[PDB]
C-alpha cells in the first residue's frame, strides 16, 4: 500500500468506510445512500 | 475562523453548533452519524445546559434545513483536565435521529493505522465554524471555512508555552493572519482522501488567535478511534 494507496478509493487490499462498498474492481468505493459519509452535498 | 472565507451551500455539511440557553452558539460539534455529534471536552464546561443545531448557515436568518436537537447522553474522556487540556473530546448522543439532507450530513470516520499513515502525512485539512473574526472581536453570523497546513510536531513544541501531548497535533500559520479562534473550540479539521473527508482533528485551543510565532491545537482523532467506537456503541 506503500505506494498510490494501493491503488485505492479509501482503506487499503482495498476497502470503505460505513455507507459505502466496494466497487467490483475492488478499487473504487460506491455510495448506498444520498448522503455517504464525507461527501459535500449537491441539490 | 479568522480569515479564510464562507461555507458555500452544501460545503461544510458534517458542521453542527452547539447552542446555549440565550439560544446563542458557543462551540461546534461534527456529525459523525444520525445519532452522534464529536466536539471537545472543554466545550460541556462552558454552558449550564446546551443543544444542538444543525443545517445552519447564518444564524442571524432563519433558513430551509435548520434544526434543533437535544441532547439525551453525554460522554466525557474520564482523563480530560483543564490542567493540560489533553484528553479533549467527548461524544453526545442526541434524543431523536438527524434527517440528512443538502448542508447535512457525516463526515467519515478512518482506520487508525491507514489514517496515521495516509491522512495525517497530508499537506492540508480544513476546519469550520462560526467562531470571531478576530482575536477580540464578535462571532461571525455565517458558517467560515478555513484550509490549514498540517505543522511539524518539534516547531510547534518549541513555539508554545504549554505542553504538547501525543494527544494533540498542531496546524496553521507561523505569521500569516488565518486560523481558528474562541468559538470554533469543539468544530471539525477535516482532511480530503481522494474525494472523500475524513474526520482527523476537533478544534481544541491556542494561545490567542492568528499571533505570530503561534499554531492552533486540535485534538488528534486517531489517538481516540477505540475510544469513540466504544463510546457510540453505548
Ligand atoms: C480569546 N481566546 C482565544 C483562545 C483560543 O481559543 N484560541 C484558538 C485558536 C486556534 C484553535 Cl485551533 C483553537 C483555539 C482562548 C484560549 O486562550 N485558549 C487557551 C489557551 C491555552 C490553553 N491551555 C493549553 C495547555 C494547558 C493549559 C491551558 O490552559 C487552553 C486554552 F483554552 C481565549
Ligand atoms: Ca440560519
Ligand atoms: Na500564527
Amino acid at each position: 500500500c506503500s505506494l498510490d494507496n494501493g491503488d485505492c478509493d479509501q482503506f487499503c487490499v482495498c476497502s470503505c468506510a460505513r455507507g459505502y462498498t466496494l466497487a467490483d474492481n475492488g478499487k473504487a468505493c460506491i455510495p448506498t445512500g444520498p448522503y455517504p459519509c464525507g461527501k459535500q452535498t449537491l441539490e | 475562523i479568522v480569515g479564510g472565507q464562507e461555507c458555500k451551500d452544501g460545503e461544510c455539511p458534517w458542521q453542527a453548533l452547539l447552542i446555549n440557553e440565550e439560544n446563542e452558539g458557543f462551540c461546534g460539534g461534527t456529525i459523525l452519524s444520525e445519532f452522534y455529534i464529536l466536539t471537545a471536552a472543554h466545550c460541556l464546561y462552558q454552558a449550564k445546559r446546551f443543544k444542538v443545531r444543525v443545517g445552519d448557515r447564518n444564524t442571524e436568518q432563519e433558513e430551509g434545513g435548520e434544526a434543533v436537537h437535544e441532547v439525551e447522553v453525554v460522554i466525557k474522556h474520564n482523563r480530560f483536565t483543564k490542567e493540560t487540556y489533553d484528553f479533549d473530546i467527548a461524544v453526545l448522543r442526541l434524543k431523536t435521529p438527524i434527517t440528512f439532507r443538502m448542508n447535512v450530513a457525516p463526515a467519515c470516520l478512518p482506520e487508525r493505522d491507514w489514517a496515521e499513515s495516509t491522512l495525517m502525512t497530508q499537506k492540508t485539512g480544513i476546519v469550520s465554524g462560526f467562531g470571531r473574526t478576530h482575536e477580540k472581536g464578535r462571532q461571525s453570523t455565517r458558517l467560515k471555512m478555513l484550509e490549514v497546513p498540517y505543522v511539524d510536531r518539534n516547531s510547534c513544541k518549541l513555539s508554545s508555552s504549554f505542553i504538547i501531548t501525543q494527544n494533540m497535533f498542531c496546524a496553521g500559520y507561523d505569521t500569516k493572519q488565518e486560523d481558528a479562534c474562541q468559538g470554533d473550540s469543539g468544530g471539525p479539521h477535516v482532511t480530503r482522501f481522494k474525494d472523500t473527508y475524513f474526520v482527523t482533528g476537533i478544534v481544541s485551543w491556542g494561545e490567542g488567535c492568528a499571533r505570530k510565532g503561534k499554531y492552533g491545537i486540535y485534538t488528534k482523532v486517531t489517538a481516540f478511534l477505540k475510544w469513540i467506537d466504544r463510546s457510540m456503541k453505548t
